[PDB]
């Protein structure tokens, strides 16, 4: 009865050159059961990207909550939000409910449209901002990935670099996690292109 | 006590008449034309601004035509502020509806609601009804490119076209004259502006003193694109029909 | 209230339903109807606590049959399935929560598809080509994986499910008395009367 | 305007005063008490002929053994049958026994005065309440707007009801039987009635010890009709 | 405690016994676990006495409402719902509640149904509620039959609740007899069940175990 | 922490005969092993021929009997002073024994009197407010003693006719207001002698149609 | 005027016209009389009917064991009052074991009454009370206006021809006041009394309502045949 | 929910053929310090009535501004607030008695037992317990905490049943609760030497004594106890 | 909260709040019902003086409540949407608790209830609007026609109308229509509905709206061509 460990699963962003990296594994179990090979934790509202691990239900709920949020954003202030103000947003509303958390562990990812900045950005479940440079990573293997991350990565990677260091920091990662795994998905993102790849993984 | 300054806002005439909701009527028609007209590819939304003044920023402006989601938009006739209460109710409403279903919202569903809360104004509360008329411009799978108006009384209707605010009938007779159902959106959009160009209380209408807006599936296959026309595509438009 | 299976088929979502409602130590009944319409093409299966889940399956029920009503129209599944995921979603923060476990099967007649949804007590919503609540799970889902086709018949998913409640009455503890087998499809919904 | 609540300079509530005006305006409805039962009737008085009669019910159950007759503005009613209702079968669950008449009459009457600026006007229709219990007997009460209530041996409200009281004063004695009280009502109904009186534009109704509350058939009624009119033409 | 109530041919049977206990102490012998909520309606009682007791003329009030309301009988099926409903709303405070609803109408025909304190609701043919439950079950399974005759059937649920008060400790006294019809319900009479076992025993040849 | 119930100990018993009733108690009152008082009466007349007593917890009986006693005075203000009836009595003393039914009172409650045909009446309720009409009810610290011997004694269970064998019961009837007394008495004697709780003095309330009539007996005070 | 519309207006001399409208009810509504002695309290109330077929309004209402009213006016405000009167007696009873003073009574209804002539929305009481009762200092009458006003009298009248009763009283005072130990000569200078205030009516079986209360008397009233006695 | 702080022990009381006397020692415990020995208990309510406090002390000085605004209250518009309208011993008891069944029934209770002691406007002698459970009882002798135990059987001796207290007069009654609180000062760990008696009597009135002491005690016996068993020296 | 009471009596002994909610009514469009022997049928007038109207999204006159009963209306359109969810929300309400869908005069007297409580609350003004509800009851044959107003009183008609011009279409209802002898199929029971209107109307092009009600929730609205043929017939039998 560990709200962050019941359905299992990961997340982590990277920044390279000109470019971010957000990635995550496809599992959603019942404990023992794996249930879904196909949840995906990535979302996008415009050009930001949210990953949301943990919870499954809150997953869901914050998904169409931020999608609810960003759409009246958009609406009113004409133009489409950053990465730094909607790590704000997801900081603010998460707080929001500090003495009954969403159980969750969210992950931004995205590059500001007016300065070109690569961004990423991390959270525990009551909104406590962890901003990074190099990369953040959340889920049931995050000591995993911690490992793997400090291990491979390097400052300014290009985008095809970045995206083997990033698949192979996702992968080993939950290969030692019985939780995470049964699939995977990579998202590449540059200034005005975005490619999303699907990783051949072992299935156990 | 109090009583002796109430206006009692909701109540009946002895003719069976809503008062303040009439007097609202009559606001309304003092305000800039605003025309929308649904053809069989898309949907136009024309309106007029009120008397402008040439110090006026007319690029960052916006006081007739607003968007509630991606897929329906509004053109104002009446008092702007009470039309942005409740343009954020609707943005509001669109979302819980999408929130709920993960669907976009129907168009009639966000009308009825919208024009609920204003029959609210008129039959309890004490407070006066808002004096606005909107026509809504919307697109679903359901019913495709839909026409709707709204006014303070809360009652709505559907439309193949429509004019709200001020010489509503003498846009109306014009609009019913040259509108015919094989439409296209190049064709209505002529029609909105030679209309608005004859109704017109001013001298000659130009650029300056226009809003526009389009809602048409010219975007790559199968998908709605709302155009909030830009003051100089405005100016090219009145160009194209031969109005300036 | 124990087992519920759904497997989505070709041009069909096929619900299987446990008859038995035990408690204590007495089957108190053996011709149980787990499951409600809510509407023409949506059949909803569901399972968990007692009360809460005829309860909370008549609450949605009433509500989706409100909507077609207002709009005279008929919600599509995956519509239904957002409603009913996000009723739980509330519940699961509330004083008292429903613990009820369900699953939507539902015929889109815009897409021509069938579709299946599994729903648990905490909102968590996934789309499946088959799907269970409860032990039942452990049992089906590996004979599932190896069985189960994409392209299957009505018949052949049958002859499936079949399969699955034969391996669950021999190595199931519980003495679930059957089920009660529903097809919902391009025609509606229809009991399978001898199974 | 004026206050909801507001006195007259000769110490009367406006708004209830007012409301007895529109309580003339209503159809008539007659009572009269006897020590075999207490008969109620009304005239149902339709606004046109392509109403259905049968479905106009200005009498009405309270209990098995309290029976309720109105006048007035009927719609009014509805919340003071439901509160009756109510009070009625909630002293029954408090008090394994029927509740007495008297005491069910000031229940319904207490929400009369309930009224200002609660509901915002008092109610505009008249109840003739009847019933039978164990202390006082067959009993007939006239429920009004201004929370008073008296008991009546015998009691007409509505247009007619001046000139119906004032030929009940007469009719009326102690020593009445039920057949003769159901006669006497269909005389004075027809009376003061526009519309000529029968099966179909007028109902009668009664309460008895034994048999509780009855409203009577279509049927039952005509030959009442057909029985009034042979005994007046007798002598 | 132990109740019953079944379907069949000629309407519906329903038998409970009268014991009423607090811990191993027997408080009363001669308790009513039937309640009489109309000519057509019937309310069986299980698990806590006081709540059984008050909701079920409670809802014997709501009922009566019910037909002063709309000029009609109550149906068994809204009843029920009512209750079922009413206990739902007390889910989690307490209430300990076993009750069987059972009623005629000419809309459902005989129609029973078992309703309890955590919010279940079901229609059925046969049901047994109590803490001599099984014991009933037992007798009365083995020789239902649909074809029965009112008066086999009326002995069957008597001699059911006998089975039961001989067992179950928490189950004795005597045995209440109720018949519902087409015209309404019937009452059977009160049996002692130290008078019925003896006289059971030696007429039916039943009961070997016991000291005869 | 606080614990808001308590032992006040003590017993009650209530027998209806043809044309009476009787409620008896004894006047001790008492906390774990220490005596309270010798004589604090908790049996009570509570007008239009009713007594009562509500024994266990005596904070709750006494708030019990007073909101009874209230109950009865309301009555006779919104009734036209209509006598309240036995069996009246004993639904509203069910509707506030329930209305507590999760913060119970903490008391075996039982009231006679005379029932609307003049016949002898005893109604006993449990601490959430079932009720049942009985001839026969002992209620208490010693009900566990005295019921089964009412049991034998008023409604002669386990006695049969002799030399019948075993076959004809010996028949019910009515008993006197004299012979009630005697078996009050022998009842309350034996209780002071094997409970501990039990003891101090015998207060008896006699109902019949001219009124209510009071008798007090010693007990052993040890 | 233009300063009757409501209850929280003054008029320009300083006047409650609303209240005073609410005095007007009460002049309107039958005839009651109030007397005591030293030992005993009578409340004396002439009963009117709608008409013959009618029953005759009852005026007289208990509130306590020792303690009871008689009104004239809106019968339905006597009913408020004389509820909240049976509430802060039986409160009293419950909380301290002690019967309510009837002066205590009088502040309590003077005090109810007043807020309703203060605020806006309400309206002022439109019935006149006669309170009777006997506690620890005896017997005593007070006398209740709608304004507010309550006092304490050795005998009283109110309602329609009131003041013919009230010149009786204030003659026959030393001569009533000695009736000690002694009800029915009480209650006969009562019905001497009332007998003043009426025109070509008289005091029929089924039309005069007597109560009592005293030292060793409950609160008790006489009606119907019980009064026969009297006529 | 509550704990007490800040307590104080028995209060005792008896009935004798005029009146009532209540006694109360001046000690305020912390637990098993002796913090506080100046402390009143026994507080007077008009010329009439005494009412005895044990267990919080926090408590009992909220009940002393309850009663003392009682008083306050009871004068308003009351001319015979000195005479007929007086408060009694009955009314006092009552009052009490209604606010700590109340304050049990919240959960929230007054952590004190009771005694009002006093004597009614005909002559009657009043005596009635009442404690933190809302539970009341009235006898000839009442007493509170390790009281109940120790001074009840010694107070029983001289007042056995009701038919006693005509034959007991006040210089008997006054000896037996002096004779009490000694024994409870041997005998109970949270009593004190110093306290307070109050004699409540029909013909002389209220009778208010302060800083008594318990007197005449015996411990000369101890100096020839020695060791635990078979010690000699 | 605003507390006003707006309905209030006058000298007269009149709501004159609620007479003038009536007034809105008789400006509405004409709305008649008519039930046969084995069918109801509801009629509504649509006002011409609006074209280039899109009929197939605007509210149409005639709401179904239940898949058994539909409820027309003459008076404030606006008010109208309110009663209507009301009686929706109450009819699945109903089916849920009682486990049977509502009986018409059920329906009937649930609105008529609301219509009522809004002339005795303080702080509104009452509903400007009078219904026609029609249907039949669960498992039953026999046709059922209410009518409600803004008062809240009720009650049953073999045949009604309401709105503008209403006297002259009763008028011609009271006379044409027979008890003994009711439309004894639905195309007789149309056309007595349609001729009724045909009175008042103006044109019987895109003005007249039918609505068809039969048992076992059989409810169908007709189209312009199908209506067009009843004009068309009826016309030309006028000609005589
Ligand atoms: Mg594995
Ligand atoms: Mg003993």
């Amino acid at each position: 009865s560990d709200p962050s460990s019941i359905n299992g699963g990961i997340v982590v962003a990277m920044t390279g050159k000109d470019c971010v990296a957000i990635a995550c594994d496809l599992r959603l179990g019942s404990q023992s059961l794996g249930v879904s090979n196909k949840f995906e934790k990535i979302f996008h509202y415009g050009h930001v990207f949210l990953g949301i691990t943990g919870l499954a239900t809150d997953v869901t709920t914050l998904n169409e909550m931020f999608r609810y949020k960003t759409n009246l954003y958009k609406l009113k202030e004409e133009r489409a939000i950053e990465p730094e103000t909607f790590t704000q947003l997801v900081s603010s509303s998460l707080y929001e409910r500090r003495f009954g958390p969403y159980f969750v562990g969210p992950v931004v990812a995205g590059i500001n449209s007016k300065s070109g900045k690569p961004f990423i950005a991390g959270f525990d479940l009551i909104g406590c901002i962890d901003e990074a440079k190099d990369f953040i990573v959340s889920g049931t293997a995050s000591d995993q990935l911690f490992g793997m991350c400090e291990s491979l990565y390097e400052p300014n990677l290009e985008p095809e670099d970045l995206f083997e260091t990033i698949s192979q920091a996702l992968l080993n990662a939950a290969d030692r996690d019985a939780l995470s795994g049964w699939g995977a998905v990579v998202y590449i993102i540059k200034k005005d292109e975005v490619v999303k790849r699907y990783l051949k993984m072992r299935q156990d | 006590g109090s009583r002796r300054y109430d206006s009692r806002t909701t109540i009946f005439s002895p003719e069976g008449r809503l008062y303040q909701v009439e007097y609202a009527l009559e606001s309304i028609s003092h305000a800039g034309t605003a025309i929308g007209i649904m053809a069989s590819d898309g949907i136009v939304l024309a309106a007029e601004r009120k008397v402008t003044s040439t110090l006026l920023e007319q690029d960052t402006s916006t006081e007739k035509l607003y968007k509630l989601n991606d897929k329906i938009a509004v053109a104002v006739a009446g008092l702007t502020a009470d039309a942005e209460i409740l343009i954020n109710t609707a943005r509001i409403h669109a979302q819980n509806y999408l929130k709920t279903y993960n669907e976009d919202i129907p168009v009639e569903i966000l009308v009825r609601r919208l024009s609920d809360i204003k029959q609210g104004y008129t039959q309890h509360g004490g407070l006066r009804p808002f004096g606005v008329s909107f026509i809504y411009a919307g697109y679903d799978d359901r019913y495709g490119y839909q026409l709707y108006t709204s006014n303070p009384s809360g009652n709505y209707t559907g439309w193949k076209a429509i004019s709200v605010g001020a010489n509503t009938s003498a846009a109306q007779t014009l609009l019913q004259m040259d509108y015919k159902d094989d439409m296209k959106v190049d064709d209505a959009i002529e029609l909105a502006l030679k209309t608005l160009s004859k109704t017109t209380d001013s001298s000659a209408l130009t650029y300056d003193r226009l809003e526009f807006a389009t809602i048409r599936k010219g975007a790559n296959d199968g998908e709605v694109y709302q155009k909030i026309f830009k003051p100089q595509e405005i100016k090219d438009i009145l160009v194209k029909t031969g109005i300036t | 209230m124990d087992i519920i299976l759904g497997i989505r088929v070709q041009d069909s979502v096929i619900l299987a339903s446990s008859k038995a409602v035990t408690r204590g130590i007495s089957v108190l009944k053996d011709s149980d109807d787990k499951t409600r319409q809510l509407s023409p093409h949506t059949l909803m299966s569901f399972a968990g606590e007692a009360g809460d889940t005829v309860q909370f399956a008549e609450y949605i029920q009433a509500n989706i049959q409100l909507y077609s009503i207002r709009e005279d129209y008929e919600l599509s599944p995956q519509a239904v399935s957002s409603f009913v995921r996000q009723e739980l979603a509330k519940s699961i923060r509330s004083r008292r929560p429903y613990q009820v476990n369900v699953l939507i099967g539902g015929y889109d007649k815009k897409k021509n598809k069938p579709e299946l949804y599994q729903i648990d007590y905490l909102g968590t919503k996934v789309e499946l080509p088959y799907g269970a609540h409860g032990y039942s799970g452990f049992y089906t889902f590996s004979l599932l994986d190896h069985h189960y086709r994409p392209d299957m018949t009505t018949e052949e998913g049958l002859d499936l499910l079949k399969l699955c409640v034969q391996e669950l009455e021999k190595r199931m503890p519980m003495d679930f008395k059957g089920v009660i087998v529903k097809i919902v499809d391009k025609d509606g919904i229809r009991q399978v009367d001898d199974f | 305007d004026r206050g909801v609540s507001t006195f007259s300079p000769e110490g009367r509530l406006f708004q209830v005063e007012y409301s007895l005006e529109a309580i003339k305006l209503g159809s008539t409805a007659i009572g009269i008490a006897t020590k075999e039962g207490v008969v109620l009737g009304v005239e149902k008085r339709a606004t046109s002929p392509l109403l259905e009669s049968d479905s106009i019910e200005k009498i009405v159950e309270i209990d098995r053994h309290i029976g309720c007759a109105m006048s007035g503005l009927t719609a009014d009613a509805r919340s003071m049958i439901e509160h009756a209702r109510t009070a009625a079968v909630t002293h029954n669950l408090y008090y394994d026994e029927d509740i007495n008449v008297e005491s069910l009459t000031q229940s319904v009457c207490d929400l009369a005065l309930r009224f200002g600026e609660l509901m915002s006007r008092p109610f505009g229709v008249a109840l003739l309440i009847a019933g039978h219990d164990a202390d006082d007997g067959y009993q007939l009460f006239h429920a009004e707007p201004s929370g008073t209530f008296y008991r009546y041996n015998a009691k007409a409200i509505g247009s007619g009801s001046e000139g119906a009281q004032a030929e009940l004063l007469n009719e009326w004695h102690s020593s009445l039987t039920l057949k003769e009280a159901e006669l006497l009502v269909l005389k004075i109904l027809k009376q003061v009635m526009e519309e000529k009186l029968d099966e179909n534009n007028a109902q009668l109704s009664c309460i008895t010890k034994q048999d509780g509350f009855k409203i009577y058939d279509n049927e039952k009624t005509a030959e009442l009709i057909k029985e009034l009119k042979e005994k007046e033409a007798a002598e | 405690t132990t109740t019953l109530a079944f379907r069949f041919q000629g309407g519906i049977i329903v038998a409970v016994d009268s014991r009423a206990t607090a811990g191993n102490w027997v408080a009363s012998q001669t308790v009513k676990k039937v309640i009489e909520i109309n000519p057509f309606l019937l309310g069986t009682m299980a698990g806590c006495a006081a709540d059984c007791q008050f909701w079920e003329t409670w809802l014997g009030s709501q009922c009566r409402l019910h037909e002063l309301r709309e000029k009609e009988r109550i149906s068994v099926a809204a009843a029920s719902k009512i209750l079922s409903n009413l206990v739902y709303q007390y889910k989690g405070a307490g209430l300990s509640m076993g009750t069987m609803i059972c009623g005629y109408t000419r809309k459902e025909g005989p129609t029973i149904y078992y309703v309890d304190s955590d919010g279940t609701r079901l229609k059925g043919d046969i049901f047994c509620v109590g803490s001599g439950q099984t014991f009933a079950y037992g007798v009365l399974d083995s020789n239902y039959k649909w074809d029965l005759s009112v008066e086999d059937a009326l002995y069957l649920g008597k001699r059911s609740i006998l089975a039961a008060a001989h067992r179950d400790a928490y189950s004795g006294g005597s045995v209440n007899l109720y018949h519902v019809t087409e015209d309404g319900w019937i009452y059977h009479g009160n049996h002692d069940v130290g008078e019925l076992f003896w006289k059971v025993k030696e007429e039916e040849g039943s009961f070997n175990n016991v000291i005869g | 922490q606080f614990n808001p119930y308590g032992d006040n100990g003590g017993t009650i018993l209530g027998i209806a005969g043809e044309d009476f009733a009787v409620l008896a108690g004894d006047t001790r009152n008492i906390t774990d092993y220490s005596i309270n008082s010798r004589y604090e009466p908790k049996v009570f007349d509570c007008g239009d021929n009713i007594v009562m007593s509500a024994n266990g917890f005596a904070a709750d009986g006494d708030a019990l009997v007073k909101r009874f006693k209230n109950s009865v005075k309301w009555y006779h203000f919104d009734h036209n002073d209509k006598k309240l009836s036995i069996n009246s009595a004993a639904r509203n003393i069910q509707h506030l024994l329930y209305g507590k039914r999760f913060f119970p009172y903490y008391v075996h409650t039982i009231i006679a009197g005379l029932d609307e045909d003049g016949k002898g009446a005893v109604y006993s309720f449990d601490p959430v407010g079932s009720y049942e009409r009985e001839q026969c009810r002992a209620g208490g610290a010693a009900a566990s003693l005295i019921m089964p011997f009412l049991d034998n004694q008023v409604n002669f269970k386990n006695q049969y006719e002799p030399g019948t064998n075993g076959k004809v019961k010996k028949p019910l009837k009515y008993l006197s207001v004299e012979e009630v007394i005697k078996l009050v008495r022998d009842s309350f004697t034996s209780a002071t002698e094997r409970h501990i709780q039990v003891g101090d003095g015998l207060e008896i309330l006699i109902v019949t149609k001219d009124g209510v009539r009071k008798e007090f007996y010693e007990l052993k005070r040890d | 005027n233009n300063y009757d519309g409501d209850t929280v207006t003054f008029s320009p001399t300083g006047r409650l016209f609303q209240v005073e409208y609410a005095l007007e009810a009460i002049k309107q509504g039958s005839v009651t009389v109030g007397l005591r002695s030293n030992t005993h309290a009578v409340l004396v109330a002439l009963k009117r009917n709608a008409d013959e077929l009618s029953s005759y309004q009852k005026k007289i209402i208990k509130c306590d064991e020792h303690m009871g009213l008689s009104l004239a006016g809106l019968a339905p405000d006597a009913r408020v009052l004389s509820n909240y009167l049976r509430q802060q007696c039986n409160y009293s009873s419950l909380v301290f074991n002690r019967k309510l003073a009837v002066e205590r009574a009088g502040h309590l209804l003077c005090d109810k009454a007043q807020k309703n002539t203060q605020s806006y929305g309400g309206r002022p009481y439109g019935v006149g009370l006669l309170i009777i009762g006997y506690d620890k200092s005896g017997a005593h009458l007070l006398e209740f206006q709608p304004s507010g006003n309550v006092t304490e009298l050795y005998g009283t009248a109110i309602g329609a021809r009131s003041q013919g009763a009230k010149t009786y009283l204030e003659r026959t005072l030393d001569t009533f006041i000695k009736i000690d130990g002694n009800p029915d000569e009480l209650i006969k200078a009562g019905v001497e009394a009332i007998s003043q205030s009426l025109r070509d009516e008289s005091l029929t079986v089924d039309n005069l309502s007597i109560a009592i209360v005293g030292k060793d008397t409950p609160f008790t009233i006489y009606d119907g045949e019980a009064v026969a006695k009297y006529i | 929910t509550q704990q007490p702080i800040v307590t104080g022990t028995s209060v005792i009381s008896m009935k004798y053929d005029n009146g009532v006397i209540i006694a109360a020692d001046n000690l305020g415990s912390y637990g098993s310090l002796l913090r506080f020995n100046g402390v009143e208990r026994l507080i007077p309510v008009g010329d009439n009535t005494v009412v005895g406090i044990s267990g919080d002390i926090s408590d009992m000085q909220h009940i002393e501004r309850l009663l003392k605004d009682l008083v306050t209250e009871n004068a308003y518009d009351n001319p015979l607030a000195d005479a007929e309208e007086a408060l009694e011993p009955s009314y006092i008891f009552e009052y009490l008695a209604t606010v700590m069944y109340q304050r049990r029934s919240k959960m929230n209770p007054l952590w004190n037992a009771i005694i009002v002691a006093g004597v009614q406007s005909n002559g009657d002698q009043f005596l009635r317990y009442v404690n933190l459970l809302g539970v009341t009882y009235s006898s000839p002798t009442l007493a509170t905490g390790f009281g109940a135990h120790m001074a009840n059987p010694l107070l029983r001796k001289v007042v056995d049943r009701e038919s006693d207290i005509p034959k007991t007069t006040v210089q008997v009654a006054e000896e037996a609760i002096v004779n009490a609180m000694r024994v409870l000062y041997y005998r109970d760990a949270r009593s004190s030497r110093n306290f307070s008696l109050a004699i409540i009597d029909k013909n002389t009135g209220l009778t208010f004594k302060k800083n008594l002491q318990v007197e005449n005690m015996k411990w000369d016996f101890a100096k020839d106890i020695k060791g635990y068993g078979t010690q000699k020296i | 909260g605003y507390d006003r009471a707006l309905s209030i009596f006058s000298p007269d002994g009149h709501i004159f709040q609620v007479e003038y909610a009536l007034e809105a009514v008789k400006r509405g469009t004409c709305a008649v019902g008519v039930k046969g022997k084995n069918c109801v049928v509801l009629g509504c007038e649509r006002r011409s003086t609006l074209k280039l109207q899109d009929t197939r999204i605007t509210p149409s006159k005639v709401s179904k409540i239940d898949s058994h009963v539909v409820l027309s209306f003459s008076g404030l359109n606006a008010d109208s949407r309110i009663l209507i969810e009301k009686a929706r929300v109450e009819a699945q309400s109903h089916r849920l608790t009682l486990e049977d869908p509502v009986t018409v005069e059920y329906l009937t007297r649930y609105v008529a209830g609301v219509q009522q409580r809004y002339t005795q609350s303080g702080g509104v003004r009452p509903f400007g609007v009078s219904t026609l509800i029609a249907g039949f009851d669960p498992r039953d044959d026999e046709p059922k026609l209410y009518q409600t107003e803004p008062s809240g009183i009720y009650s049953s008609w073999s045949a009604q109308t309401i709105g503008r011009n209403s006297k002259t279409v009763r008028e011609f209802l009271e006379k044409n229509y027979d008890r003994k002898e009711p439309p004894a199929t639905v195309e007789e029971c149309v056309k007595l509905t349609v001729r009724s209107l045909l009175e008042v109307v103006q044109t019987g092009a895109k003005n007249i709206e039918i609505t068809v009600v039969k048992p076992d929730s059989d409810i169908v609205a007709l189209s312009s061509e199908e209506i067009n043929q009843y004009v068309t017939q009826i016309e030309q039998e006028k000609q005589e």
